[PDB]
């Protein structure tokens, strides 16, 4: 909160970001700096004008540089050093909002090559994501809630919960050996344990005599109505603070069970600030949950794989081995369940007594296409099966026609 | 050239499929949801191009073993599996399990995995183990076997722990660059 203090540690930052190759937080240190300088130039007396609110095109999170206790040269050589950032983290879509400030002072200066540099950029930058835009060719990053426990032992982590916004794909082994080890090297190895259950921890189930790390991987949350927006790679990572995960349980009390008594539960962790952020850990301040019951499972599950089969089907160049993947995954189960332990379990006469009219309808629906799904993913893989597989597509084939045999005998309707 | 299709073959009480679902689903193998389907596929990065891995899991029982091969054709590496803390899914690889992949895939490259390997370290295991006059198989143990059949490699994980298992995978996708 007082300048010189703020923006000495900004930059600090920065360079580590810069070292370990979190560039986006490297990116928004020097944007975070830029909008102290103009607050800073604002409120002394020297005429953008606005002070830090001239950068909230770039992100909200700057709303905080203005509780504060250099000039207008230093403030564009931040943007500078914000805009090679940007860059380097593949965040192209923001070098026009930062370089519109920049423009400005170089109009009023009539300085054209300099005009000239900066549109070039701005038109560099949405060049490439044209060229790149929507292809998962950029690799924002993976999500972890991260929860610390031990009171003899943590510092102002102790009780607190964060998502850790890792490097693009790090996984589950990566990130739980990386804390694992900081935090044994600082207590000692043998005090400090992970906690592998998802639900929230309840400390009086803890011994005291421990360090423990929750570690939970989540993905970005939206509802339908953010889907207006987030229509891109880019926009999905950009200005985000909600993320998901299920957990299971069973009727009883068990993590896992039969398909009759399976549940889940969907938990939502609202975030402190937005990422990407000057951190690249930012502490979670509320989560919401729901429940849904076992015929709500089958439902969730069964329409996805509908969705699933439905793209790999759409696709302008099918992926043939995808689409073997997924199909025999549905029409030829022989290690899990199958689909049709669900239609067994909620949809025959006798068990569909037991759940509310309307769930078993839509799950009857679903289950309609669901057979036009693996219908159509046959079709699709009849054109394209060399010699090779003949066999496979027609025993795939097989299955498909048993399994509408056994679905049409379960619903008592025709399923062709 | 987008999806890389791997089979993987072992017996039905050595831990695989909940291996696979652990790795698909980046998630610890108490806290995934159970499901209904088989096979499963992750995105990997080859040079910066997004690739899918395509996990193919078979059923091993015998009543299976007229309709498991016809999965066989175009799979670019095989993952045999055991458990270290079952010695009759190890001598399963050597009498069932490379035998038949070797046989319908001569060319076809194939790692050889050891699961659950946390329980090595486990008492209660090691006596269950002692009970019945069998000890856990060592390392160098499956090194020699994966050498003697000719396995491009071998490779040990705990879908528990999570200790080797991104290897496994990592040298999966090497050995099925061909």
């Amino acid at each position: 909160s007082t300048p010189e203090l703020r923006r000495t540690w900004l930059e600090s930052m920065a360079k580590i970001h810069a070292r370990n190759g979190d560039l986006s937080e490297a990116a928004m240190c020097y944007i975070h700096i830029a909008a102290l300088i103009a607050e800073y130039l604002k409120r002394k007396g020297y005429w953008f004008s606005m002070g830090w609110p001239a950068f909230l095109s770039i992100t909200p999170n700057i709303k905080e540089e203005g509780a504060m206790k250099y000039n207008e040269n230093i403030l564009v050589e931040q943007l500078y050093m914000c805009v090679e950032f940007l860059w380097k983290s593949e965040r192209y879509e923001l070098i026009a909002d930062v370089n519109k400030p920049i423009i400005a002072v170089f109009e009023k200066q009539r300085d054209f090559k300099k005009l000239s540099d900066l549109y070039y950029d701005i038109h560099r930058s949405y060049l490439k994501v044209a060229e790149v835009v929507n292809s998962e060719k950029r690799l924002f990053g993976r999500y972890y809630r991260v929860a610390f426990y031990g009171q003899g032992f943590f510092e102002e982590e102790e009780g607190k919960e964060y998502i850790y916004k890792e490097p693009k794909l790090t996984g589950l082994s990566e990130i739980s050996q990386r804390l694992l080890k900081l935090y044994a090297d600082k207590f000692g190895a043998d005090n400090v344990k992970i906690i592998q259950d998802s639900n929230k921890v309840n400390p009086k189930d803890l011994d005291p005599k421990y360090a423990y790390i929750q570690v939970t991987y989540v993905t970005p949350f939206f509802e339908e109505k953010e889907i207006e927006d987030r229509k891109t790679d880019f926009e999905m990572h950009h200005n985000i603070n909600r993320f998901v995960f299920e957990t299971p349980f069973t009727l009883s009390g068990k993590k896992h069970g039969g398909v009759a008594e399976q549940c889940k539960r969907r938990t939502i962790l609202t975030t402190s600030h937005l990422f990407p952020y000057v951190k690249k850990r930012i502490q979670v301040i509320s989560q919401s949950s729901t429940e849904l019951n076992p015929i709500e499972v089958a439902i969730d599950e069964m329409s996805k794989k509908v969705s699933e089969l439905n793209q790999l089907c759409t696709m302008e160049e099918v992926d043939m081995i995808r689409l073997q993947l997924k199909l025999q995954g549905s029409v030829s189960v022989k290690v899990n369940a199958g689909p049709m332990a669900y239609a067994r379990a909620f949809l025959e006469e006798t068990n569909a007594k037991k759940y509310p009219d309307n769930q078993v309808k839509l799950l009857k629906e679903i289950f309609r296409q669901f057979a036009d799904a693996c219908g159509q993913a046959l079709d699709v893989n009849e054109r394209l099966i060399k010699e090779d597989q003949l066999e496979y597509q027609e025993e795939l084939r097989s299955h498909y026609k048993d399994m509408l045999s056994e679905l049409s005998t379960v619903m008592n309707e025709q399923i062709t | 050239m987008q999806t890389i299709k791997c089979v993987v073959v072992g017996d039905g009480a050595v831990g695989k499929t909940c291996l696979l679902i652990s790795y698909t689903t980046n998630k610890f193998p108490s806290e995934y949801v159970p499901t209904v389907f088989d096979n499963y596929a992750v995105t990997v990065m080859i040079g910066g191009e997004p690739y899918t891995l395509g996990l193919f899991d078979t059923a091993g029982q015998e009543d299976y073993d007229r309709l498991r091969p016809l999965s066989y054709p175009q799979t670019d590496v095989f993952l045999v599996c055991f458990s270290v803390v079952s010695p009759s899914s190890f001598e399963n690889v050597k009498e069932k399990w490379v035998p038949e992949i070797t046989h319908h895939c001569p060319k076809t490259p194939f790692l050889l995995v050891g699961t659950q390997i946390d329980l090595r370290d486990d008492p209660s295991t090691i006596e269950k183990l002692a009970k019945n006059k069998q000890k856990p198989i060592t390392p160098e143990t499956a090194e020699k076997l994966a050498r003697d059949l000719k396995a491009v490699k071998y490779v040990e994980c705990s879908a528990l722990t999570q200790k080797g298992l991104k290897n496994v995978f990592d040298e999966a996708i090497l050995a099925a660059l061909e």
